């Protein structure tokens, strides 16, 4: 799905972000770069979901892909 | 009021559902022809001028 | 001191196979993963000479020849 | 003492493919050093995969796996054909 | 048990344990099996202090996960040994420059 | 026979497989066929750079392959150079 | 007054606010927000909208979703502050895809 | 299933007793303890690999390697007041 994070959810994190103006040709390159990365991550997921070909995929499984994709996450 | 029942269903709602169904599946395996094509012609790019 | 090495090696070769249960791959395995590209051994190319450098960095006598000399060509 | 590295095999392997050319010093360097980074990442890799999927049957899978996830599409699978190929011939 | 003969909070008898079966090493001296407990002990406790310190600024008893991040984002000793985490619960912490803010 | 002359290749396992029971973790160990895979794949990416600095070197009409070559050679071919940055 | 009301209607009025102020509130507001933001099912709608291609039956967790959720929802905040502070480096207040592009370029993308 | 709650309760009263705790941190301090302890013990094997080895030392020395000097010197002087115990 294309229009999942949709105009006022990207405007809103660009608030988030501390913006003072944000611009009506900006969010597309951006969805872009989003969408690339969702697409690594889950090729990834279901990489090590096929590490014992298991058939469901866990947050262990997303946080190896993170862990070793350099952006490491917490909170767990 | 039998025998009409017989010679209106042979082509009636549900065959013509159901031939729609079929041309709707043709053309969601045309749709997955040309993704798998376009798709294929991203790998080519990405190293004939990379 | 290459004699040595490939005893010891073929010595080793069969020990690690038996260190419990292994029941490697079951037997079978996967053929050649999307399509067999790898020729017979490499690809068999080349480069050129001329400014093909600028042509390959658009479609993306060292350290003097006292050195090429000093670095001993290896003898079996 | 004693050191063990690939010397001969590499030569040989060159011969395979290139016979006229040879390996020069630091050049050799360079591949062993890179061979031995790859051979430990991979190792690393495949040791901790499989305490992830938490069991001790480590295969040529493992390996595979590792290839995989730490290399890029052509190399992997060029290796990974030629790999099947020589365990099947093995086998 | 273990820590009585340590005398040490931490448990370090099954972090040993875990400790040989990792097998890191052909050599692996066993004289210490609370080191990095007690490193690990020293960090946390640190961490504690400044996680509380931060609770009660805001009269908040029980620790919001924003106390953590907030207590591990506040020091330039703790962001700099690491600061590639993304916690859950986020929220950097409020700036403003000379240019946005009169 | 050998189990390296019986895979039909050039790399020696031994060595690898002396190499690898360091990565072994207590309880879990390592297979023959894991080191046998690692070593064909080894001598796989050897031939590969070596067939491509030997060519670099026909251009340069040297007997003897040069790092330069090698490293021209990484970057000629995209993936390698992705390789050796990711790792 | 559209019909039948508290008497007389039109209490809201004329009371349109200017930028800047607005923006400011809502920045200050939206800073102290820690929980999620983007609505969480039309997210799992798409990351299975876009896992059926590698394969089906893959199947999902809670805990999964949550965490790519939380992947990506705290990646991008960087580089939203990355962009900002490369925006009024120049004399450009609005965002653009020129900072955009230098911070990945800085960043490492590849 | 030996987890640290019951460490993490017993250094939670020494730090800040009267403070309690939520419902998801324990798991990230365990996770802080586990993967510490593990990227140290991967640094300290590394280390060790070049030279030839077939315990305390290694340990302060890994950690005086990398993590910083204010915590390294606390580091170790709480490990000689761990191995001086153990040996008392």
């Amino acid at each position: 799905n294309i229009q999942g994070i949709t105009k006022p959810a990207i405007r809103r994190l660009a608030r988030r972000g501390g913006v003072k103006r944000i611009s009506g040709l900006i969010y597309e390159e951006v969805r872009a770069v989003l969408k690339s990365f969702l697409e690594s991550v889950i090729r990834d997921s279901v990489t090590y979901t096929e590490h014992a070909k298991r058939k469901t995929v866990t947050s262990l499984d997303v946080v190896y892909a993170l862990k070793r994709q350099g952006r490491t996450l917490y909170g767990f | 009021l039998n025998d009409e029942l017989v010679l209106h269903n042979k082509d009636g709602f549900l065959a013509r559902q159901e031939f729609l169904q079929r041309v709707g599946s043709a053309e969601d395996e045309r749709y997955k022809e040309l993704r798998r094509q376009q798709l294929a012609q991203q790998l080519q790019q990405d190293s004939e001028a990379s | 001191e290459d004699s040595e090495s490939d005893m010891d090696d073929a010595k080793l070769d069969a020990l690690m196979g038996n260190e419990g249960e292994e029941e490697e791959d079951d037997l079978a395995e996967i053929d050649t993963c999307n399509i067999i590209t790898s020729g017979r051994r490499t690809r068999g190319k080349v480069i050129d000479y001329k400014k093909t450098a600028e042509e390959l960095d658009k479609k993306e006598e060292k350290e003097e020849d006292d050195e090429d000399e000093e670095d001993d060509d290896f003898k079996e | 003492a004693r050191k063990e590295t690939y010397s001969s095999y590499i030569y040989k392997v060159l011969k395979q493919t290139h016979p006229d050319t040879g390996i020069s010093q630091k050049s050799m360097s360079i591949l062993n050093s890179f061979v031995n980074d790859i051979f430990e990442r991979i190792a690393t890799e495949a040791s901790k995969l499989a305490a992830y999927n938490k069991k001790s049957t480590i295969s040529a899978r493992e390996i595979q796996t590792a290839v995989r996830l730490i290399l890029p599409g052509e190399l992997a699978k060029h290796a990974v054909c030629e790999g099947t190929r020589a365990v099947t011939k093995y086998s | 048990s273990r820590s009585a003969k340590a005398g040490l909070t931490f448990p370090v008898g099954r972090v040993h344990r875990l400790l040989r079966r990792g097998n890191y090493a052909q050599r692996i001296g066993s004289g210490a099996p609370v080191y990095l407990t007690a490193v690990l002990e020293y960090l946390a406790a640190e961490i504690l202090e400044l996680a509380g310190n931060a609770a009660r600024d805001n009269k908040k008893t029980r620790i919001i996960p924003r106390h953590l991040q907030l207590a591990i984002r506040n020091d330039d000793e703790l962001n700099k040994l690491l600061g590639n985490v993304t916690i859950a619960q986020g929220g950097v912490l409020p700036n403003i420059h000379q240019n946005l803010l009169p | 026979q050998s189990s390296s002359a019986r895979a039909g290749l050039q790399f020696p396992v031994g060595r690898i497989k002396r190499y690898l029971k360091r990565h072994a973790t207590g309880r879990t160990r390592v297979g023959s066929k894991a080191a046998i895979y690692l070593t064909a794949v080894l001598e796989y990416l050897t031939a590969e750079v070596l067939e491509l600095a030997g060519n670099a070197a026909k251009d340069l009409k040297v007997k003897r392959i040069t790092p330069r070559h090698l490293q021209l050679a990484i970057r000629g071919d995209d993936e390698l150079d992705s390789l050796i940055r990711a790792t | 007054a559209r019909k039948s009301a508290p008497s007389t209607g039109g209490v809201k009025k004329p009371h349109r606010y200017k930028p800047g102020t607005v923006a400011l509130r809502e920045i200050r507001r939206f800073q102290k927000s820690t929980e999620l933001l983007i609505r969480k099912l039309p997210f799992q709608r798409l990351v299975r909208e876009i896992a059926q291609d590698f394969k089906t039956d893959l199947r999902f967790q809670s805990s999964a979703i949550g965490a790519l959720q939380e992947s990506v929802e705290a990646y991008l905040v960087s580089l939203f502050e990355d962009t900002n502070l490369a925006a009024i480096h120049a004399k450009r207040v609005t965002i653009m895809p020129k900072e955009i592009q230098l911070a990945r370029r800085l960043r490492g993308e590849r």
